[PDB]
């Protein structure tokens, strides 16, 4: 049951640094036991993302909640710097969190950023078009839906080679 | 891993990509122990007035849902790539050269391979002719040639050339009494690249 | 997208050519196939003369967009075309292909045309790189094919519109969804 | 009654010409998100055709030059017939979800979806849950028990496609969602294809 994919779970799982409003009870896979079901009104939580999938966006049980990544100062200069932001692995996927995301921050920015980034691979991969050499050349500042296109656009100019003679 | 061992259960097919010894059935004891280790707690708390109906429970429900879909998708690739795998040798040759192995058959399994190769039977038969002439689609590619003769080979093991002959010897010089109903199965699953 | 799926297209394309034979041990298909007299040119699909010139039977000659001055002002006027160019046969870089193989034997001048052949293949090629460099606000009701060729539009096919759903998701959302003073997702 | 049609009927419909009559209708499945019309007539037609270029063969059942031609031609097109039919039957491998949807919308005749495909696809599918047998039936599915709500393969239909022109070189304004505005003879202006599972069946347009 999803917008399939082999990657069909990596989903519902980035931990967040949600904080809390009101009152909570028994955490469950936290340190608790038959020792809280009752806490205070503001604490940050680290938090996955399948039982706060359907958790309310208006009703605050939790609160206004970002990661610090997601947190929108770099995220601001990077649609300014939708130019040379650069990636690397500390977050490898970067591309369609917002996918699930955007309604959730009460501040109403988070795809316009996204789609601004994307939209430099509409610009980006005109240098991308051919297998010059060997194993491997560029392999991660990737997330891993560019992974596959990219993988991808290789196999085919390298199947055009065998097309361009008997080859 | 925590959902993660497909990774690992599919790399049974590590190093069988087209220089495979042979295949078996990973990957279900251990994991499908989980199926009925959990359902007692998903649940435990049924139709209880453990909590009379409030928000307490809501993300547990869902504690289960994943599991599940977890569980039950990753199965789902679990043969899915196998019917993939052998549907392309199988596109290779009929069920003349069956699998390697014939003990990497995860038990309903059965169910799967009998009914792939026979809903496609099925689709042969209205394929072809209206009768049906299962038509040969993907080997011996011979023009009109030669009927009975024996080749050269390389070195190919599974042994499941029962086709007319008394023993062909499907190897490397399996140079015999050779018809053409004989040799009517295997292309390009590894053999003759070169007569 | 391939090698030669493509062939299954531009191959049964049609020259005509000369064989050695008049009508053969058989006389003649039940089909658009004209008489066969040797010493006389013929008119044939071009999987065969394939299939003929190196069973040693006939000789052939090509089209005649296969020429020096066509393909000298084709280019030029390549150059400024904006958009799209003279299009001789419109798959003749798989033609071409095919004949350069083995026709070489007694074609003429078959090294200055793979010249330009080459030289305007790239220079289409690059350019169908370049058009990409103004496709702003989700511009997908709007492009490019007027004297298009295939051979090139299926070195790019699988790439980018498997991403260009996803990609402008965010903006042909737009005109398919709604939400508060923001853009949709 | 009113005879001389392009079928098997009185007027000679050439091998090249049986090529034409449905290699577009193939290269459209080619190039597609979603399941396209059945057809059924080519099961009589080739093994007809076939057939009767066969026995024009056998008779000269030893040559070397035209014997070999017309196998030559016969094995293309059993590339073409098998090449549809594989694709189709990955599609509907997948798509056994909500294909059974639409038929039982209306269970078309031979246009959308062949009958073959539907026993076919049912057989397929209770292999699927008599497989699932094998792993939590003790536990199988309280509720999405059988063919499930969730559990789909093959809905989208927004894979932006290319289309061929072919018809009135102005703006023949016709039957797409979008601003087909700007729409000619020889031209594209690419689209998704969702808006336009009109035209194909109307013929008006191609894909490339």
């Amino acid at each position: 049951p999803n917008y399939y994919s082999i990657e069909d779970i990596f989903v519902t799982q980035e931990k967040v640094e949600c904080r809390v409003n009101t009152k909570l009870q028994r955490m469950g896979f936290l340190d608790s036991g038959a020792e809280s079901d009752d806490l205070e009104p503001g604490r940050t939580v680290n938090l996955p993302l399948w039982y706060i999938k359907e958790l309310k966006v208006n009703n605050a049980y939790f609160t206004v909640a970002v990661p610090d990544i997601y947190r929108n100062v770099h995220k601001a200069v990077c649609e300014a710097e939708t130019t040379h932001i650069e990636l690397g692995r500390l977050h490898p996927y970067f591309y369609e969190f917002g996918r699930y995301l955007t309604p959730y921050d009460r501040n109403h920015v988070i795809g316009r950023i996204i789609f601004e980034t994307l939209r430099q691979r509409v610009r980006h991969l005109l240098d991308i078009s051919k297998s010059d050499g060997q194993a491997a050349k560029a392999e991660h500042r990737l997330d891993n839906i560019e992974a596959k296109l990219h993988e991808a656009g290789v196999r085919t100019n390298s199947q055009y080679i065998e097309w361009l003679q008997m080859t | 891993m925590f959902g993660e061992k497909a990774f690992d259960l599919l790399k049974e097919l590590e190093r069988s990509s087209q220089t495979i010894p042979a295949f078996d059935d990973d990957g279900v004891r251990q994991v499908l122990e989980e199926i009925k280790a959990i359902f007692e707690e998903n649940v435990a708390q049924a139709s209880s007035y453990n909590a009379s109906g409030d928000r307490s429970l809501w993300p547990l429900l869902n504690f289960r849902h994943a599991a599940l879909q977890r569980n039950k998708r990753c199965l789902l690739a679990y043969l899915y790539e196998r019917c993939r795998r052998i549907k392309a040798l199988r596109w290779e040759f009929g069920p003349i050269i069956p699998g390697d192995i014939k003990q990497a058959l995860c038990e309903p399994e059965v169910t799967f391979f009998n009914n792939y190769s026979k809903s496609l039977a099925a689709y042969m038969c209205s394929a072809g002719y209206n009768q049906g002439l299962p038509i040969d689609l993907t080997n011996n590619l011979r023009p009109p040639k030669s009927l009975y003769i024996e080749v050269r080979c390389m070195e190919d093991y599974g042994k499941f050339e029962l086709d007319d002959g008394e023993v062909i010897h499907l190897k490397k010089n399996s140079q015999h009494y050779l018809p053409r109903a004989q040799v009517e199965s295997l292309v390009r699953q590894g053999i003759l690249h070169h007569i | 997208m391939d090698p030669s799926i493509i062939e299954f297209i531009g191959e049964k394309c049609m020259i005509s050519i000369i064989p050695n034979f008049s009508n053969e041990p058989l006389h003649l298909i039940y089909g658009p196939v004209g008489p066969f007299r040797a010493g006389f040119p013929v008119f044939v699909p071009l999987w065969m003369a394939t299939h003929l010139r190196k069973q040693q039977k006939c000789r052939i000659v090509p089209p005649e967009w296969m020429d020096m001055d066509i393909l000298e002002e084709i280019k030029e006027e390549e150059k400024r075309s904006k958009f799209f160019t003279k299009m001789p046969c419109e798959h003749y870089m798989v033609v071409a292909q095919l004949v350069m193989s083995t026709a070489p034997d007694d074609v003429p001048r078959c090294e200055e045309l793979r010249t330009v052949i080459k030289d305007i293949f790239d220079i289409r090629e690059s350019k169908l790189r370049t058009s990409i460099d103004a496709f702003i606000k989700g511009e997908g009701t709007y492009a490019k094919l007027d004297n298009l060729t295939l051979l090139e539009i299926h070195s790019v096919r699988p790439i980018l519109p498997y991403s260009l759903d996803h990609i402008a998701r965010y903006q042909r959302t737009a005109t398919a969804s709604q939400r508060d003073t923001s853009m949709l997702s | 009654g009113l005879e001389d049609e392009d079928d098997d009927d009185m007027e000679q419909i050439t091998a090249q010409k049986v090529l034409e009559i449905i290699e577009t209708a193939w290269i459209n499945e080619m190039c597609a998100p979603e399941i396209l019309p059945s057809q059924t007539d080519m099961l009589e037609l080739m093994v007809s055709q076939v057939a009767h270029m066969e026995e024009q063969m056998r008779d000269l059942d030893k040559n070397d030059f035209r014997a070999v031609v017309h196998s030559m031609e016969l094995e293309r097109v059993r590339y073409i017939m098998a090449s549809y039919l594989r694709c189709r039957l990955q599609k509907i491998e997948t798509f056994t979800q909500h294909i059974l949807n639409q038929e039982e919308s209306r269970e078309p005749d031979d246009k959308r979806l062949s009958p073959e495909e539907t026993k076919f696809a049912q057989e397929f599918a209770s292999n699927v849950d008599e497989y699932f047998h094998k792993v939590a039936t003790q536990y199988m599915p309280n509720q999405q028990r059988g063919e499930a709500e969730q559990r789909i393969v093959t809905p989208n239909l927004m894979s932006h496609v290319f289309l061929k022109a072919n018809v009135a070189v102005p703006a023949v304004i016709v039957g797409v969602d979008d601003e087909e505005v700007d729409m000619a003879a020889g031209s594209q202006h690419i689209i998704p294809y969702q808006l336009v599972a009109d035209l194909i069946q109307n013929n008006q347009a191609q894909l490339i």
